[PDB]
Order: structure tokens, then C-alpha cells, then sequence
């Protein structure tokens, strides 16, 4: 899960890492009152949304009057910010971070992720701060420096110095950088982070390192042992259907398309979306029916899939699982009536009682086709949305 | 076949839990040589007619099992896996989903140093049709045969199983390496076993978005695999930077798209197939 | 360095490990006041000295009246306790630990050290509590169970359970034991301990694990990063000459004998003691002149060696080092006059100017023989204490 | 000879510090191929006419050194050693005294996994008389020869050196494994190198109280060493449970006495000598 920038900065502060003095505000009044708490302006005001590109989208501004802070806050609070990292609907702005302006001398990049190829937490630093790091990676590889945390020893100061020297830092900046590295590496391990990104990690005109932005991603699988991080989750930042699905043991991800997919298995779910796409269809969502295809769970799945008005048909592809095909068919039938599914549903069943389940669908009289095989199921749901 | 066979003796960690109970009954019914289980606190009892041990070392001393299947909840997995490695188990099949990545990061280093083989986590397990079944895959769609299957996904594998059975090819061994970002074994590890297994005549490689295991496997296949390989990658239509169910099914930093993987495999000479329904057809081609 | 039992117990408490309610007291008044703070008697009163065997020596008693606590405290405070683990002079008792009596059902042993053979921190548990663990090791090996902390993973719960089950613990005692293991292993790593010994680790009649005694040894080399442990050092527990030597970069250890040994090198120091012993001598001390044999350092060495009245001769064996033999000889000569060394000194010099240094000794006119070789130096200092 | 020779290129970590400076001048004067040093913060300067690098990787890239000698204060050693291992250094000689045991515990595991050789810490180093000197031992008492010396102690080694030079035997290589409880290399590691080195005809093993390295070395010698071995253990008169100078010179739990070590060596057929003054005589005997 993602954290807000203000939350990443509180975490940084807890670990002695440096960030601008600032306040996360939920009302224009708090935002304007932050001005004097911070000190002499100007002040940076930032919409807090998980997505990046807030700057290009107008969500980050340097202002110099309490009046401007308040206006910015009035302008954004309760409103949604669209960036190239959100969908066209954007993320709600419920917090405005008001912080001290920083005198930037140089912009660096420091970040870490779990690298799956080397199977290590890898820190990456670059003099290319303020740019999307991926771009820099494509064009100027030689400018990205990396170190892998050794699981046996934990992060070591020499790794911090290695990156610092490769960035051409010298003097106290080397110790400062090392400190930031050791702290960030420590946070990464202790808080079970999946991602850290300080972009830009700034060298101030006064000559100090400061984290100007902060993007942290926690490993969702470790939340059971990260109580503080658990509380920081902000559901408003995501499609509410995801959490709904999750609480129902369903993995849901909305897409552009109009053919809803209900499948058991993540890989099969993606493969099913792909086969629908291959046959001229446009998948509306990814929905992995992770739990046992019970009547209730399948009903939820439909409620969730059909909460998106663009869906004109639902393809259900169940292969095995704990429930028998005939009981899954009763679940689909039941879900279709109860949810008042108003769209054609195409079903592909495999396993115990596949044909009895298919017969059950055929005999319900509901608008539900029991397909014969995957390709067939794909073609049929595709056909089913022709001209709708 | 690879990894397991009719002779593999298996203990189950989390044996008395729901899934451990349920899938052990399934393994027993298949003829898998389950010889016992481990559940701290229930040593000395018996379950599914097998002994239950408080520790894996007690289990190993008592039964000689060399393989352990783990159905222990994620918070205790690292502990479970390390206990198994430490008790001398040489093959661990971890079914468990949700193991913290950092835990797998450490476990993977341990596994490699100790020379222990682990399939998983977050995988359906392993099955050598006719001889041994460890995990959750259904043994009722399998058929003893010549196709080796490796996959990051459970359900997709089943599709490939159905197709290779339907075409009469059959399976030598099916290995679900799991959907996590840091698995115990990756494609290359399994590919090398299939390449060196006389009974495996063709290989089906099933991958998906995220990471670069498929790309590395491609380069590996080109240079070290002579048997025909048919591949399929799920997620061509998956968005970037979004977990698609599997913790490891996420395209991070724009790298690891299904297309890049398909492309890398084609270059290495793997027979890729754009529709998962055509895996059987593609095998018929190269066989 | 060693910690007192009361200090080990405060540390245990900080890590949620269980120990009897108790108070370390420096006056009889505090000791008697502990009675009511603890609650209903009886109460265990314990002399606090680093050495073990305090019980057999009368330093641990269970009393049932405030009057008895006070008497015990009056009896021991400011007095020295001799145990089979102290020399005949014993250790000063400046603290009396007054704690709640514990209802003992069973006595276990739990401990850890760095095992040099496996190069791991090894925890060891036994049902043989209350016995010297070494005895149990000799006679009943099969009753000692061990686990090695894996440096890559840190202590793991299964190791705790392994020991717990081998001790035949069951039910909540297994979780309690595991907890104690994980905590003690954590303390071992975090506080850079060299030794942990809970003897006895008690199962109470009420059915809980409790640390009845606690012996902790810190790794002296890690004190620079263990500030809390650094402050806990109790110099009174050791021969004051050791700290004096140390502050002068000298490694000193007193022995029974009467031939003082001043050598540069720990191995050479021990070897020198041995060669003196081999030639009918009785070494009075180990003194490794670790720093450069400067005039001042050598003077200190003599002051320290000769602070022991049993010393009848001092053997100085210097082989190399940073100072030239002639400057070392000037140092010995200077030390001999200034310290008013009143005993014969035999010197063995090797390296630059060995013979010029020897000449210098011979020509000072001080009672200092410059020996020719090690065997000769040994025989001469041995001879020098004949009938003294 | 073993470990080092005239061709060994060496960098010095802590090169610009007092001891690093001082002993590097000594090594340079001996002809050791010091090619540079590392001192974070002083990269780009030169010292003793050699380049100073901010990191060991810069040092290695610039010089091709395969050996590093460390004169870095104990608090930063683990960092130094790990930096060297990570930069590809294959031989580390750590002179530093006072390294936390727990640090060496971890470093030792790293060294072994990475296949890096470390002599030390808290040791005087290594010297192949005539060819290379890394450490603090005086090269003015050495003589190119046939006796290999391993010792947990600096000064005692010098005695043995003096005696083997005085008897004309000379030294192939002298290795001070150091006085710490967990050294990078122990007797058995060095014994195997001497046994396999044509130029070494006899070995002098110098141990002392504490641990069980000598006992293990004995069992090892009996079964895998054919060259004659003369041994000497210091500490027959040392009290139990008291550190005798060296962090590792302590008899813990009544085990590891000088007598037990002497005894174990005699049983394995090693020529022990009760007086350190008779090492030369004992060699003459077995040569
Ligand atoms: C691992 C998992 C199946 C466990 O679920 P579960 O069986 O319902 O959980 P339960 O509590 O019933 O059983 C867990 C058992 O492990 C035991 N256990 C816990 N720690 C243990 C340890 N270190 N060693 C051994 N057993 C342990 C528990 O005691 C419990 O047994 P008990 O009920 O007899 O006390 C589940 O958490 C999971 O990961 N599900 C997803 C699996 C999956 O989707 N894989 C993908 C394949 S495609
Ligand atoms: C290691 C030891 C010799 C260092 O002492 P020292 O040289 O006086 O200490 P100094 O401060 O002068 O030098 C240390 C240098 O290491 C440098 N250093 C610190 N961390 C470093 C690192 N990670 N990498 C490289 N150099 C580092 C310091 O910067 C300093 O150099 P500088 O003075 O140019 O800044 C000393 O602490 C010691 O261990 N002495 C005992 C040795 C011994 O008795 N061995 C037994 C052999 S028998």
C-alpha cells in the first residue's frame, strides 16, 4: 500500500531523516494557520494524493501569502486531482501539505525497491533528480548507481558512501547522504517497505541534504506486523471497489473495457482477459475469485463487476476450485437473479459436473450461456456485446 | 519426471490445519507417500492415520521424509521454512500465500546456501502424474506423460494440463513456481531439471507480468535447452503498476510487460502462443 | 565485562522477560524497606557480586522478617564475599538484592555463549537447573540441548520451541519458553553480549517460567556501542590493578606466584610465564605491555606489578615492538630508579640494539641483569628468588 | 609459500591513519607491492607516493589489487571488511584489534560464502620472507626458507621466527591468524595450505588457551598433514575464565586449557615442545 507524501515525511522525521518543516491540513483554516507556524514565506502547498505528477497537474505551488495558501486549500480540498498517474477521475484531495520553501542547489534521486532479478533490496541514486527515474534509466544508465542490501549484514555505511561518492558528493554531504541511506535502508527493512523514492533528494543552497518529496510503498503482505503502517491506509485513494472485493476475498481491478471477467485464479483471470481481448473484446475488469465460488461470494463478484456502468456482458470462467461446477452454476444463477444482473452472462465451467452445471445454467432460463471451452466462451461474450 | 516421484516421502507442516488437513487427504488419496505432519503443540497425536510431530526434526527422525509441504499461515512461514531447512528437509513446497517479500528475500538466500529446493510460496505445488502429488492441483485432469509444465500460476497451469492430457501428450511433472515476487525456484531452475529429465520431451512455460524471470529464462532456454518449449504469458491487457491478484503480478517501473516477455521468448526460439487455448496445438506442432 | 545479577534482571525486565520482583539496596534501610514494597514474605536476600557460588558461601538467604533482612544487609554490606569463583579475598558486597521468594516446581537451565567451534551464538537448555552446567555437560550430555542462532535470520521461534520441547515443556510453558528464548537471543545480539546464563530458569508451582538468577557477560570490545552497558561496569568487582593497567594500555592479571612478568605480547607474556614455570619459577602475574614500551608506560608496569607484595623479582621480556631496545633499557633503568624497584630485575631484549640495551642495563649499576636469551632469562629470575 | 608472494598487489584500508601509514612504509621498504590505499574522504590524494581512494572498488579498478590490509579502528572494521569483500578483494589481512565478536561472527560467514580469505583480525599479518610483507611483523628477523609458521600470537611467532632463522631453516610463510575468538582463518585453513605448498617442509603451529581450534587442528593434522609439525601452546599457567590479553585467550567453561591442547596435538603425532625456546631444536629433530 501507498502512503501519502506527508506520511512518508512523518516516517522520515521519526528516523532522523530530514524533510521540510510542514503540516498536513484538512481545512483551509489549518492550511492558512500553517503559514506562521512554518515561518517566513514563501510556502509550498501540496495536494496530498498517492499518485505522482501532482506538480504538472497544478497540485504543487509555491505561494507567498496566507491568502494564497487558503485559496489553494479552498480550491483543492474535497476536489479530485487528476495526474498522469491517476485515471481520468483522479484522487480526492483531503489533505494539503503546507511546508517551508526550500532553496534548491541540486536535485538528486535516492530510492529503493525489492529487485526481483537479484532478489535483494536495491538502493538506487542519481544526480538526475526531479526527472522520472525511469527516463534517466533508459537514456542515461551510467548515471544511475546502485547497491544491494546484503541480507546477512543489513545496510552498511560503505554502501551509503559508495552512492554518495558516485554522486560526486563531498565533505559533510557524504556523511549526510550516508546517514540518509542507512536510515532509509533501516526503514525499508523494519517497516517492510516495498518501495522508497525520494525525488528529489535535494542539496540545499545552504549545503544540506533534505528530502523534498517522499514516496513510500509498504509491502501489503507484511501489514499484519506493521500496525502503524496499517492505520495509515487511505482507502479514498483507491477505487472503493478494490477494498470491497478484498473484504470479500476477491481481487478486483477495473479497466476501460465493457466485458466483465469473473475468474478463479489470478493467472487465469489475466489469461481470460487476454483471450477476450484476442477475440475482439475489451475486458472491463480483472476479478480473481480467490475464495470458494460460494453463492454469496459470486453474488458480490457480480455486484462489484456490475457497479461499473460500462459493463455490457460478464464472462465467468471457472476452472476447478473447491466448489463443484453444478454448485457454482447454482451460485451464478442465484447471483444473476438476486443482483438483478441485466446483462448477458457467458459461463465456462471445468471440473466436477461441468456439463451438469452447464445444463443447470441452460435450464434456469436466465440469460446465461454455458460455453463449450475457452475460445468459445470468449467469442460468445464478445459477440454478446456487439452493438451495445 | 522431476522433483518428486512415487518414492518421495512427505511431511506436512500445518498438517492439522484446515488446508493442511484437506490437501493432505487429497495427497493421501492420490497415493502420495505422506508419512506425517508437524503442528507445534500437537506432537504425539495422529491425524489422517499419520503421526503428528511437534517439530520437523522429530518428524524427519521418525519418518525419513525428505520433502515437506507447508500450509502454515503467512505470519509463521519464514519460521516454518527455516525450521524445515534446518531439519534437513531437501524439498519444500510452500503453498502459503501472503508471505512478506522481505521474508522470502531472506529465506531464498538460506535455501540457496543450504542447498534446499523450494517450490513456492503462493503456488499450487508439484505433481508427477501417476506417482506423486504435493499441493492443491487436481490429479483428475492429469495423465502420465511427456510434457513438463512450469508456471507462475495455478489455474492457468490447469488449462495447460487439460490440453496436454486431451492431446494424449500427458505430463511428466507439473511445477507451479508460484506467483510471488521472490519465489524459491524460478523458471530457469525448473527448466534445467526438465532439460535433464529423459521422460520430459517438451516443456510448457507459463508466465505472466512482472519481474524478468521469463526474459532470463528465455536467454537461458536459447543457450541451454534443446527440448521444445511452448510458452504463454498472461497479462497482455494488464495495466502498469497494479497488482493483478498475485503479489508478483505487477509491472514495476514499466518493465516486465507480457509483450516484452513474449518477445524475449520468441527471440530465444520458444514457441509462444497468444491464446492460452492453443498450448496443446502448439505442442502437437513441435512434437 | 560482567554485570550484577540485579542488573541482568533489570535488563530482562526491559525486554519483557520475567524475574522476581526485587530491589537492589545499598543500605540496610533500603533493604528492610524493600520488604513491604515486595509484599508478604518470606524474602530472598542476595549479596550482589559478580562471582557465582554466592549461595554456597552464605550470600543468598530466604528470610521472613524485616529484622532479618536488615541484619543480613548489615552483615554483608561493605564486607567481602568469598565464593569458589572469587579469589580468597572475595568481592565487595555493595548491593543486596531483596526480592520476592519464588515457589519452585522445577529448575531448568537456559544460557548462551558465542561458540567458537561452530562460530555461532549458541543457546543451551537443560532440565538440569541449579547445577553447574559444566558438570551436567560432563556426565549427562544427552540432557543438554542446543541451537545456534543463524546470523542470516536472527533467532527464530522454532529454535525456542525446539529447546522447549526437548525440555518436555508443554502448553503455555512452551510459548513462555519461546518468548524467553527470543528475548534473550535478542538481548544477546542487540547488547553485544558474550554470555547469558539463567540458572535456574524456574517453572513456578503456579506454572510460569521465571528467571531466578541471571548472569550476563558483555563483549568488552563492543562497549563503544553499548552506552548503557558501559555505565553498568562495576570496577570494585575486579582487582583495581586491572583497570589501572588498562588505562595505561597494559593488560594485567594477577597470579599466586612471586616472579613478576613484564612482556610485550599476550602470547609471549603467557609463554614467558610458562617458561618461568618450567624452570622452577612461580609467575606472579601476566602483564602484556600492549603499548609502546615508553619510559612512563614501563614505569606504570613496574608500579602495577610491584603493588603485589609477594613479588620478589621481575622478569622483563621484550621482543621487538615500536621502541628500540636501548630506549627500552633506558625506560627500565628509569622505571627501576623512579618506582624505587627494590627487587632484582632480569631483562631479555630482542631486536634493534639488543646488546647496546643490555650494555646500558649492565652499566646503570642498578640491580638489573641483561639475560642472554629466554631460557637464560628464565633461569636467572628463578635463581634470583631463591630463598626470598 | 602461501597466501602472498612477490606478485601480490596490496591496497591498504585506513592507509592514511597512523598505523596504516607507518606499516605501509614498512611494507613498501620491504618491497611489498603496495599499490594504493583507501580512506573515505581522501580519495584523489597520494600518500607514500601511492594513490588514495575513497572506496575499495575505486582502488581495485584503478590498481587490480587482490589483497587488502586493514588498519581501520574496530568500530568501522566490519564495514571495512565487508566493503573489501564486496569490491572483489580475495585476501584481507585485518590487523585491527578489538573488533566486536558479533561483528566477526557475521563477517566470518560472509568471508566463507564469498570465498574470500581473511587473516585476522587482531593479528600481525602475513610474511613470505624475501617476497612479501603485509602486517606488522619485523622483516629483519626473517630468512627465506622452508618452515611454515601459523600462530594465534604475534610476539610468540617472532620467537619462532628467530629460532628458525638462527637454525638456518628459514620461513616459507608466517601467518599470524590473530588472537580473536572468531578469526577469519584458523589453524586447519592454514595447515592445509602449508601441506599443499611444495616450499614448506615443516610447520610450526603456535597456539594458546581458549577455544578448540588447536584440538581440531590436531585431529586434522593426524589425518591430512604429512609434513612434520612442531607445536607450542602458551598458557599452561593461565587461570581459567580470565582473558589473558588476547580477546580469545580465555578458558571458557573449563575447556581449552594449554594442557588439553598439548595432549591433543601429541596424540595426533605433532612434535610438541614445552618451552618456547626449543622450537628450533624440535625442528632440527624432525628435519
Ligand atoms: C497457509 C494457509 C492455507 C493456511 O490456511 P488454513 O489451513 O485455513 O489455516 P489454519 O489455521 O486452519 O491452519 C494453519 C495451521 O498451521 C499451524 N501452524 C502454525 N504455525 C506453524 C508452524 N510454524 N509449523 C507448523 N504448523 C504451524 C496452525 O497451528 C494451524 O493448525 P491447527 O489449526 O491444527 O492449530 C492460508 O493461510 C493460505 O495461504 N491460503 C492461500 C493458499 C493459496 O491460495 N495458494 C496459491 C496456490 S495457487
Ligand atoms: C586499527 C588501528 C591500528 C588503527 O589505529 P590508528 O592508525 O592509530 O588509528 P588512526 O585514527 O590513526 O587511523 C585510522 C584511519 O582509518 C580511517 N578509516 C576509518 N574508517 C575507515 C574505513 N571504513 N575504510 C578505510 N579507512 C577508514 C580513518 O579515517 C583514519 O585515517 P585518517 O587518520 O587519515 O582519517 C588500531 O585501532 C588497532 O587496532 N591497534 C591494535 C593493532 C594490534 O595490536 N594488532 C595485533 C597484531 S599482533
Amino acid at each position: 500500500m501507498n502512503l501519502h507524501e506527508y506520511q512518508a515525511k512523518q516516517l522520515f522525521a521519526r528516523y532522523g531523516l530530514p524533510a521540510p518543516v510542514g503540516y498536513a491540513c484538512t481545512t483551509p483554516r489549518e492550511a492558512e494557520e500553517a503559514a506562521s507556524k512554518i515561518g517566513a514565506g514563501p510556502w509550498v502547498v501540496k495536494c496530498q494524493v498517492h499518485a505522482g505528477g501532482r506538480g504538472k497537474a497544478g497540485g504543487v505551488k509555491v505561494v507567498n501569502s496566507k491568502e494564497d495558501i487558503r485559496a489553494f486549500a479552498e480550491n483543492w480540498l474535497g476536489k479530485r486531482l487528476v495526474t498522469y498517474q491517476t485515471d481520468a477521475n483522479g484522487q480526492p484531495v483531503n489533505q494539503i501539505l503546507v511546508e517551508a520553501a526550500t532553496d534548491i542547489a541540486k536535485e538528486l534521486y535516492l530510492g529503493a525497491v525489492v529487485d526481483r532479478s537479484s532478489r535483494r533490496v536495491v538502493f538506487m541514486a542519481s544526480t538526475e533528480g526531479g526527472v522520472e527515474i525511469e527516463k534517466v534509466a533508459e537514456e542515461t544508465p551510467h548515471l544511475i548507481h546502485k547497491v544491494a542490501l546484503d541480507p546477512l549484514t543489513g545496510p552498511m555505511p560503505y554502501q551509503g558512501r559508495e552512492l554518495a561518492f558516485k554522486l560526486g558528493l563531498e565533505g559533510k554531504l557524504v556523511q549526510q547522504f550516508t546517514k540518509i541511506f542507512m536510515g532509509l535502508a533501516t526503514i525499508f527493512l523494519e517497516r517492510d517497505l516495498a518501495l522508497i523514492e525520494i525525488n528529489p533528494l535535494v542539496i540545499t543552497k545552504q549545503g544540506d541534504l533534505i528530502c523534498l518529496d517522499g514516496k513510500l510503498g509498504a509491502d501489503g503482505n507484511a501489514l499484519f506486523r506493521q500496525p502503524d503502517l496499517r492505520e495509515m491506509r487511505d482507502q479514498s485513494q483507491e477505487d472503493p471497489r478494490e477494498a470491497q472485493a478484498a473484504q470479500w476475498e476477491l481481487n478486483y481491478v477495473a479497466l476501460d473495457g465493457n466485458i466483465g471477467c469473473m475468474v478463479n485464479g489470478a493467472g487465469l483471470a489475466m489469461g481470460t482477459m487476454d483471450i477476450v481481448k484476442l477475440h475482439g473484446g475489451e475486458p472491463a475488469n480483472f476479478l480473481d475469485v480467490g475464495g470458494g465460488a460460494t453463492k454469496e461470494r459470486v453474488t458480490e463478484a457480480f455486484k462489484i463487476i456490475l457497479s461499473d456502468d460500462k459493463v455490457k456482458a460478464v464472462l465467468v470462467n471457472i476452472f476447478g476450485g473447491i466448489v463443484r461446477c453444478d454448485l457454482i452454476a447454482d451460485g451464478i444463477i442465484g447471483a444473476v437473479a438476486e443482483v438483478g444482473v441485466n446483462v448477458p452472462v457467458v459461463v465456462r465451467l471445468e471440473g466436477n459436473n461441468a456439463e451438469l452445471g452447464a445444463k443447470k445454467l441452460a435450464d434456469s432460463g436466465l440469460n446465461i450461456i454455458a460455453a463449450k471451452g475457452l475460445t468459445d466462451a470468449a467469442q460468445q461474450v464478445v459477440a454478446a456485446v456487439e452493438g451495445k | 519426471s522431476i522433483l518428486i516421484d512415487k518414492n518421495t516421502k512427505v511431511i506436512c507442516q500445518g498438517f492439522t490445519g484446515s488446508q493442511g488437513t484437506f490437501h493432505s487427504e487429497q495427497a493421501i488419496a492420490y497415493g502420495t507417500k505422506m508419512v506425517g505432519g508437524v503442528t507445534p503443540g500437537k506432537g504425539g497425536t495422529t491425524h489422517l492415520g499419520l503421526p503428528v510431530f511437534n517439530t520437523v526434526r522429530e518428524a524427519v527422525a521418525a519418518t525419513g521424509a525428505t520433502a515437506s509441504v507447508i500450509y502454515v499461515p503467512a505470519p509463521f512461514c519464514k519460521d516454518s521454512i527455516l525450521e524445515a531447512i534446518d531439519a534437513g528437509i531437501k524439498l519444500i513446497i510452500t503453498i502459503t500465500e501472503g508471505i512478506p517479500t522481505l521474508d522470502m528475500l531472506t529465506v531464498k538466500v538460506k535455501l540457496d546456501e543450504a542447498g534446499v529446493r523450494m517450490i513456492g510460496p503462493n503456488c499450487p505445488g508439484v505433481i508427477t502424474p501417476g506417482e506423486c502429488k504435493i499441493g492443491i492441483q487436481p490429479g483428475h485432469i492429469h495423465k502420465p506423460g511427456k510434457v513438463g509444465i512450469v508456471s507462475r500460476s495455478g489455474t492457468l497451469t490447469y488449462e495447460a494440463v487439460k490440453q496436454t492430457t486431451d492431446y494424449g501428450f500427458g505430463q511428466s511433472t507439473c511445477v507451479g513456481i508460484g506467483g510471488d515476487p521472490i519465489p524459491g525456484s524460478n523458471f530457469i531452475d525448473i527448466l534445467e531439471m526438465f532439460e535433464k529429465d529423459p521422460q520430459t520431451e517438451a516443456i510448457v512455460m507459463i508466465g505472466e507480468i512482472g519481474g524478468s524471470a521469463e526474459e532470463e529464462a528465455a536467454a537461458y532456454i536459447k543457450e541451454h535447452v534443446t527440448k521444445p518449449v511452448v510458452g504463454y504469458i498472461a497479462g497482455v491487457t494488464a495495466p502498469k503498476g497494479k497488482r493483478m491478484g498475485h503479489a508478483g503480478a505487477i509491472i514495476a517501473g514499466g518493465k516486465g510487460t507480457a509483450d516484452e516477455k513474449f518477445a524475449a521468448l520468441e527471440a530465444a526460439g520458444v514457441k509462444t502462443v497468444r491464446s492460452l487455448a492453443d498450448i496443446g496445438e502448439a505442442l502437437k506442432t513441435v512434437l
